[PDB]
RNA sequence: UUAAGUUAUUAAGGGCGCACGGUGGAUGCCUUGGCACUAGAAGCCGAUGAAGGACGUUACUAACGACGAUAUGCUUUGGG
RNA sequence: ACCGAUAGUGAACCAGUACCGUGAGGGAAAGGUGAAAAGCACCCCGGAAGGGGAGUGAAAUAGAACCUGAAACCGUGUGCU
RNA sequence: GACAAUGGUAGGAGAGCGUUCUAAGGGCGUUGAAGCAUGAUCGUAAGGACAUGUGGAGCGCUUAGAAGUGAGAAUGCCGGUGUGAGUAGCGAAAGACGGGUGAGAAUCCCGUCCACCGAUUGACUAAGGUUUCCAGAGGAAGGCUCGUCCGCUCUGGGUUAGU
RNA sequence: CGCGAGCUGGGUUCAGAACGUCGUGAGACAGUUCGGUCCCUAUCCGUCGUGGGCGUAGGAAAUUUGAGAGGAGCUGUCCUU
RNA sequence: AUGAUGAGGUUAAUAGGUUCGAGGUGGAAGCAUGGUGACAUGUGGAGCUGACGAAUACUAAUCGAUCGAAGACUUAAU
């Protein structure tokens, strides 16, 4: 129920290594406008 | 089938709800899972538009709420009046398809996949 | 589930409050220990 | 020359904030809006916010190239959090820490 | 070339060292306030309504001092 | 040959006051811009907050949380691994 | 110069180092004191210097006094700050779409549809609460998310009795 | 007398009550009898699955060798002889 | 569970839709007839059918982007 033991920094750090994010899909609207996520159609600023 | 987070019942009324304001408008903003699925319910109610006898008239209002359109004119056709009647002309060529699905990004308040479904 | 303190203000009033410290003589003592704490409210 | 921006005292929590700014940083300005404006997190309209404001001042005070500039540096520090408390079970409390985060973006093109 | 043998390069991450930040309010210095006394007074008022208060009173007013309807003061004698 | 702000009265701060208790009663925490407010005119980003300039000042990482800012803790870089 | 001794807990003895203050003497400081930070310096030890940053006014030294004089431990006290951990939770429940609003809308407004209560989640009225009431205005904090909204904040209003 | 941070709680050391017995008594028995709240969000090790990284001296795709490890392993009845 | 695994991504049958089935239910609605009626019978194994089968590009699998080798020495035969 309890940790026995505080973990430490190392020990914590090591643990959230996979704790990340990835890059999304940022393809570019050949018609007008900024990069638009890929296979998504535009709303704002774009003409997908 | 999905089942959308919901009863078999708040389910079945979310989805008819959902098609005939794709009637209403012809174009609606939902989420990604709620368009999957009303897809494939408003599709087959073109089907039962295509055919316009009184068996299938009586087959789309199983579906359809009691929504009145105001159209131009000042002039007002209900729901079912308006899928034997307009949606029924235009596709009565096509012999499949009566929708599309076009992704967005996701909303603020979640990472909800938005969807524009149109009816093509 | 009912708790302590449901509240009333007559009697609050009745059995706390200047009208009836004064009217003994250790309800008068009580008074004067908030006098010398400085206590902004009496009673 | 290096052109920087900082937003102190935002109420995202650092850990939260931390995420998406290792997406950007090392990264060319264009492309590091672009990242900005398709990640769903709630850091993302605020770090762009701050990544406007450090390209500005590369144009207007330093007149850099805002066309070819990289992010240099992007981190994200603790700031003065607000100490909540919150009523759990049996007349007992428990404190809640809103985080608040500095935001810290710089941007150069390289050269001296 | 084929064997046989040896030794790397990797750092997702971590460690140590260094550098630069942030949080945080220790420490240094400071004092309006306290502390212990000394000397000199004095000690306790009130039915002529006390001690305490409560409401008020400034051009704008919340609080605290100040003063009560003559109210953020009045008169008078002296300082200035 | 008393205290220097976790001390010294509870109280150096619009203290027996926020607050707690039905009540008696219990009872805090919270001093420091600069010599002088000269407290940042204007410009830029931003809805605003915030910033970047410019400007004041001996000093602005003295910008009103404002004298110094120590550790825990959080970071970003790295040389060797 | 020989020779001898030198493990050590309760405990006994001895010699010291630092701390704040006082006295006298002698000093150092905006040409930058104390602090703070760093360093590869010195002493047998507690310790002492020096250099360089920071820092922006005090402080050493000698001798002798005085003590609130030395912390790692007390399920110590008070402050901060982690760990668990981006984990548990987010407090009974049906919404959907369109229009609008705006820096920004799953949550705000309007509309339709659907759903729920209906001897009540409906009306009054006591107690109790005190201004939460009403208008505009706002979005820091509060709201277990969001927020353009609010019982929140700002400004201005609002309670009339011979029965 | 394996196993309750795996489960029950019938047994029993709780407060109630009753009988027998003992004690002047309050009570007691280790005599009965009826009733009597079973807390924990898994940090580490260990286990059951499952990914990522890197190595395997070019990089890939596919088929395999098995050093090893694990699983299996029971038995009746009847008929002929 | 996640991710992995597998089928596909337009030169495409991946999923949906459409069309035709399979299986399921048991005779739709409407109309006609008969019955005073409740109801029967006909039209008619009728209608309907979620995951199953086949066909069909009708809709959607867009445009894109990222990663990825250059083959070390030593000696021995050749
Ligand atoms: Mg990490
Ligand atoms: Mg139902
Ligand atoms: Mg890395
Ligand atoms: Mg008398
Ligand atoms: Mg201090
Ligand atoms: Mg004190
Ligand atoms: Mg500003
Ligand atoms: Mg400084
Ligand atoms: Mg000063
Ligand atoms: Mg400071
Ligand atoms: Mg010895
Ligand atoms: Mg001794
Ligand atoms: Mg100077
Ligand atoms: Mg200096
Ligand atoms: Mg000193
Ligand atoms: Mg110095
Ligand atoms: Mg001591
Ligand atoms: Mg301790
Ligand atoms: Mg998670
Ligand atoms: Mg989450
Ligand atoms: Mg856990
Ligand atoms: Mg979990
Ligand atoms: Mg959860
Ligand atoms: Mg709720
Ligand atoms: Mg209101
Ligand atoms: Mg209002
Ligand atoms: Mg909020
Ligand atoms: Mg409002
Ligand atoms: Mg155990
Ligand atoms: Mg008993
Ligand atoms: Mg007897
Ligand atoms: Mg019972």
């Amino acid at each position: 129920a309890v940790p026995k033991r505080r973990t430490s920094k190392t020990r914590k750090n090591k643990r959230r290594t996979h704790f990340k994010i990835s890059v999304p899909g940022m393809t570019e609207c050949p018609n007008c406008g900024e990069y638009k996520l890929s296979h998504r159609v535009c709303k704002n600023c774009g003409s997908y | 089938y999905r089942k959308l987070g919901r009863t078999s019942d708040q389910r079945k009324a979310m989805l008819r709800d959902l098609a005939t304001s794709l009637i209403i408008s012809e174009r609606i903003e939902t989420t990604e899972a709620r368009a999957k699925e009303v897809r494939s319910v408003v599709e087959k109610l073109i089907t039962l538009g295509k055919k316009g006898d009184l068996a299938s008239r009586r087959n789309a209002a199983k579906t359809l709420r009691n929504v009145e359109i105001l159209n131009e004119d000042e002039t007002t056709q209900t729901a079912l009046q308006k899928l034997f009647g307009e949606i029924a002309e235009r596709y009565t060529e096509r012999q499949g398809g009566y929708t599309r699905i076009l992704k967005q990004g996701p909303r603020r308040g979640d990472g909800a996949e938005s969807v524009i479904i149109e009816l093509v | 589930v009912k708790r302590t303190y449901q509240p009333n203000k007559r009697k609050h009033s009745k059995v706390h409050g200047f009208r009836k410290r004064m009217s003994t003589k250790n309800g008068r003592k009580v008074l004067a220990r908030r006098r010398r704490k400085g206590r902004k409210v009496l009673s | 020359m290096e052109a920087k921006a900082v937003a102190r005292t935002i109420r995202i929590a650092p850990r939260k904030v931390r995420l998406v700014l290792d997406l950007i940083r090392g990264k060319n300005a264009a492309e590091a809006i672009a990242i900005l404006k398709l990640t769903n997190k709630a850091s993302s309209p605020v770090i762009e916010k701050v990544l406007m404001s450090a390209l500005a001042n590369a144009e207007h005070n330093y007149d850099m190239n805002t066309d070819e500039l990289v992010v240099k540096e992007a981190y994200a520090n603790e700031g003065p959090t607000l100490k909540r408390f919150r009523p759990r079970a049996q007349g007992r409390a428990s404190a809640i820490n809103k985080r608040t985060s500095h935001i810290t973006i710089v941007v150069s093109d390289g050269k001296e």
